[PDB]
């Protein structure tokens, strides 16, 4: 490890000779920095000695007035004669140790002299910089590329119980915050004022107030991880202006009256049955907000929901069956129990593998532009399931890798007008030209139930 | 004995050599510091 | 196959008017959908389900304020401007 | 001897001590010496293995000297006679 | 188009308006809550022909008749009783026998239910927007981020910042206290993150969400120009030491005593040389033409020149003579660090957008001398800083380099940081240059 | 080329000072107190001719890296001469 | 009318439903179009 | 003769009518036919420069008729069939 003067060091063991080495440093450099050209070159750059100016630096002898040269070693012969072995360089206030034959350039209270008075709260209060940062030299973080959020917040502005509840005022009623930079809710709000309403100028304010609501709340890739962010936070505005503290609790746990909630959830079922003896124990039922299928090998969005709604198996050892002790593989299904008026499929594109490994699966599956969801509900007897068909309303779609990669919405308005969005290009598109492309979240809103 | 050639170089010499000496002490301290601040680099 | 008449046995089912006297029996019917059965909706749909019968039918149906320029709701329209 | 600090007081006092300074210092970063004597510098710290002043200077100095350019040697020289010819006797 | 008249008339009577009003919506009402079987057997049976969905089947609104279309029998219920209005029991739109056409775009018939105040809904409330009816618009990406990160970087590295950043002036100062409202302080973070220790970098988020609200032009893919962020960025600073004072001029600011020179027009007389009138100009930043010039100092030149006007012909005091005076540019005062910009953008009037390719000489050390007015001594500034565009105007990105102490160089190209030798940082095309004040003689 | 002594007029204009070795540089103490910032090659008179008068100047700002500590409360970058407000 | 055979009567009640339903189709699309050409002259 | 409403008086009071009428719009949904004929009139308003529903209408209703595939009629025809054999004798 690198070493330190043993002479200074020595010398500040006394504590009155270590202040006084501190004061002839601050005035030493007290008169380089306040003495006229002339009078530097004179009284500091002038050997003491040889009476030459600038014979190599000139040393200001720490201990006398002493000013001695370096190229005839003057103030080594100074330090030799009468034992004052540390001078400051007179160009740079810097102290030379000529017994060390070496500058003293590693001790901080020296460097940072003019804090002396103060020593003890600096270096206890404060530490140097580390060594990552000393140069301040880092990437800035910017936000990101935004049409993930972009083509979501398309779909929820052209989503019909979106805009009825929006329209309604019913959160401008409600609000506390009453602003769109600190309330999420607002900034949606406003987003929808700019898009259908009026002035009274680009109608961006909504969507970078919006940007900003979303960062601060969450510091911080995935359109889908956007979609059940922005609906989290509508929930969390409903129950953050309800009256009350029980209700908090059975709209939090139980059932909640948000637009939300009684828009986008159903309930699966899911089924572990003993294939031996057939106990139906247990099954449970569980909430949802979009359902997320897999694609690999399928050319369907049918083969997609047959494979979520088909029979498993549970290979899960240590097991034996309740009432017959079969260690026989359990059974599980999948079945809707409960519908949403809006159903949001997303199909699994982006296979997150270790490392920082990744893969996106770019396969066509076809999608209806009317789905029926009889065939994936539970209930011999009739209770065969009628037809409940859905719409096709809108898409999200995705080009590109999974690191880098862009985001594209579709979206269908009143009259059955296609529309792509590609963030600020929006531009008309055919039914027969959207049912070709590689949807990533399809929105379904219910139109047919018998 | 002394030209006025030679004297010339004599004041040119002194004032180079003090301009590297100071070049060289305000690089060689500045690297002591950092070699002394931290062992790692 | 020529249709000779009803099955009289079938009129055995049978047992019996202005569109205005319907007020009565429909002030005391809840919302009811052309083709979304009550009772499926009931079955497969949550009890508290918003639901908008073919919403891409005709274009949203609002009204924007003079004043503020916030886009309206017909139901909300007469709130925004009472309070 | 003992005349050379004799001038040198001289043109510290008449002002042209600064000026030859000045200019010098003003030469020889334009032409970039500087900044080949601060890189040299720390090429010897590396190769040296080194942060000691004296050695240090024992191998840049004589290097550092050598990389002047004939122009700002022989500009500067001549600026130099000529202030001196305006003072001494031959 | 034109209205159904049958309905125009009958609504210049108040009462009966009111009348048609009341039941049209008696009649949604009931459509809309009546059970499908009384639904089917009580609005959709003909009254003439007794059959279910004899095509459409309306509910006349004078009487409580109900006529199927196919066997035209509301058209001939319609010829006499004289009874001429129906509504369609499939959806609530009202019929006119006489128009042979259904009557669609009377608002208030269509939005009957706010009948009661319909009023103050016409006179406080408008139909919408023809262009925001759908709410169809573009939403923009906010990726575009290096016309604002390079200049950053430059601010970040550059000496006079830094002392003023970690010499907590603004913090001891600032009212707003906090990152995400005062712009300043988005700054101070971001210094904080840099060279200081925690307690991401969100510096640069904050102050891009103060930027944004501030200024929403700062935002999206529209081309921005890393200049125009220079000048926007000094101001900020300046507004924030105006808006910290307690309550012609030539302010105490960092921006105003680091950045600022000043240009010095003048006449002069060829004659005394004395100068008869002298107008000085400020600036932050000095913009230099590159057309057809091959180094900085070319154009530097075309800068500081003289011209003979020919139009001032006028009589010297000092002389005293007659003249026709000379105009010099020339610069009056030089700022603590020169800030240059290169002009390789022409964003025409005629749409397209043009970047000049030019590569230009730029010298690590800069001589001011001959560009100064009123003999004049070496003064040399060091090149500590240079923003860059490339390639193309529309698919580009701005890089800055940095000189840091000790000489390094480095290129930052949001958010890959590397080093980068002198020999290379030469090579640049330099659209912005950062030049520090080093040796004046 | 040419021999050289120094001209006698030129040394009846100035030369024999000297004072004493041993007080030299402590004796600009006194007028160092009553003289302003001086920086070793910007020379004063042209900094008053060409730079406006209140500028802001480093002298060789990127000759040392830059001269901070850190605080241990809240991990700032101070500088040297904010450190001890910063404190109290 | 055709003679009521039982391949009549199911003839004439799908017709009525299609012919309602087309019926109800088309109220619905020349009514929008006329609210929006009269709301909005020049679309 | 004369009794065709009465039919459909017990198809609606069973329960049948509904049936009928929902499998249908179902089967025509689903065939894209709902949305050819709102298509269809868009065409037609435009080539004829109106919005008058009847003159459209005289338009639009045969094509519309022609439409219906012809699975949706047999099999819809065929549940009306059963329906009848159920109430009506031979
Ligand atoms: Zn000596
Ligand atoms: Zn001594
Ligand atoms: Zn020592
Ligand atoms: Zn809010
Ligand atoms: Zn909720
Ligand atoms: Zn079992
Ligand atoms: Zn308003
Ligand atoms: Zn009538
Ligand atoms: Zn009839
Ligand atoms: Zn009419
Ligand atoms: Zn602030
Ligand atoms: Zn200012
Ligand atoms: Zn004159
Ligand atoms: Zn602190």
């Amino acid at each position: 490890a690198m070493s330190i003067c043993p002479h200074i060091q020595q010398v500040f063991q006394n504590e009155k000779s270590k202040d006084g080495v501190l004061k002839t440093c601050n005035a030493a450099r007290y008169i380089l920095n306040h003495s006229v050209p002339k009078e530097k070159f004179l009284n500091t750059m002038k050997c003491g000695t040889c009476h030459e100016i600038n014979s190599g630096a000139t040393f200001m002898c720490l201990q006398c007035g002493f000013c001695g040269c370096w190229n005839h070693s003057h103030f080594l012969s100074h330090s030799k004669q009468i034992g004052h072995i540390f001078g400051i360089n007179s160009n740079n206030g810097l102290l030379f140790c000529f017994k060390c034959e070496d500058y003293i350039g590693n001790i901080d209270l020296i460097n940072d002299a003019i804090l002396a008075k103060y020593w003890d709260d600096v270096c206890t209060k404060t530490m140097v910089p580390s060594m990552e940062r000393r140069d301040g030299l880092s990437g800035l973080i910017n936000m990101g590329n935004t049409c993930f959020m972009s083509s979501i917040l398309q779909c929820l502005i052209h989503n019909p119980y979106f805009i009825r509840h929006s329209m309604s005022q019913i959160h401008s009623n409600n609000c506390k915050v009453r602003s769109p930079d600190k309330c999420f809710s607002c900034a949606l709000d406003k987003i929808v004022h700019e898009l259908y309403g009026a002035l009274n100028t680009n109608r961006q304010t909504g969507f970078i107030y919006l940007l900003t609501c979303a960062w601060k709340i969450n510091q911080n890739q995935d359109a889908h991880e956007f979609w059940q962010f922005i609906i989290n936070q509508i929930h969390q505005s409903y129950v953050l202006d309800l009256p009350n503290a029980k209700e908090v609790s059975r709209a939090n746990n139980k059932q909640c009256e948000c637009i939300v909630h009684t828009v986008f959830e159903g309930s699966l079922e899911s089924s572990i049955v003993c294939p031996g003896c057939q106990n139906n124990s247990k099954t449970t039922i569980d909430p949802f907000l979009d359902l997320s299928l897999d694609i690999k090998d399928k050319k369907k969005l049918y083969e997609c929901l047959d494979s979520f709604h088909k029979k498993e198996q549970l290979k899960d050892f240590n097991y034996h069956c309740g009432e017959c002790n079969s260690t026989q593989d359990a059974i599980k299904q999948l079945g809707i129990h409960k519908l949403p008026s809006v159903l949001v499929l997303q199909l699994k594109r982006f296979e997150h593998l270790l490392n920082g490994s990744n893969r996106k699966l770019d396969d066509f599956i076809e999608f209806p532009t009317y789905l029926n969801m009889k065939n994936y509900c539970s209930t011999s007897e009739n209770g065969k399931v009628p037809d409940i068909i859905y719409e096709l309303i809108g898409i999200v779609s995705h080009k590109g890798t999974v690191n880098e990669g862009h985001y594209i919405a579709f979206c269908k308005i009143s009259g059955g007008q296609w529309f792509k969005f590609n963030d600020s290009m929006v531009s008309s598109i055919s039914q027969e030209e959207v049912l070709k492309e590689q949807a990533y979240l399809l929105f379904y809103t219910i139109r047919q139930v018998n | 004995t002394i030209t006025i050639d030679s004297i010339s170089n004599g004041i040119l010499n002194n004032l180079l050599t003090t301009l590297i000496q100071d070049i060289v002490a305000r690089e060689t301290t500045q690297q002591q510091l950092l070699k002394t601040r931290y062992p790692d680099l | 196959a020529e249709i000779k008449g009803i099955k009289p046995k079938v009129i055995e089912e049978y047992s019996l008017d202005s569109w205005k006297s319907l007020m009565s029996s429909a002030k005391d019917t809840p919302l009811q959908y052309d083709h979304m059965n009550r009772e499926s909706l009931k079955k497969y749909f949550n009890p508290n389900a918003q639901l908008i019968e073919d919403p891409l039918d005709k274009p949203i149906q609002y009204r924007v304020c003079e004043k503020c320029g916030k886009p309206l709701a017909l139901t909300a329209i007469v709130d925004h401007l009472e309070n | 001897a003992q005349l050379k600090s004799q001038i040198q007081q001289y043109l510290v006092e008449s002002g042209n001590y600064e000026l030859i300074s000045n200019e010098l210092k003003a030469r020889l970063l334009q032409e970039g010496w500087v900044d080949k004597v601060k890189d040299l510098t720390k090429s010897e710290m590396n190769i040296n293995e080194s942060t000691n002043f004296t050695q240090i200077l024992s191998t840049v100095e004589p290097k550092a000297l050598e990389m002047v350019s004939d122009s700002t040697r022989e500009t500067v020289l001549k600026q130099i006679r000529e202030f001196l010819e305006e003072i001494v006797d031959t």
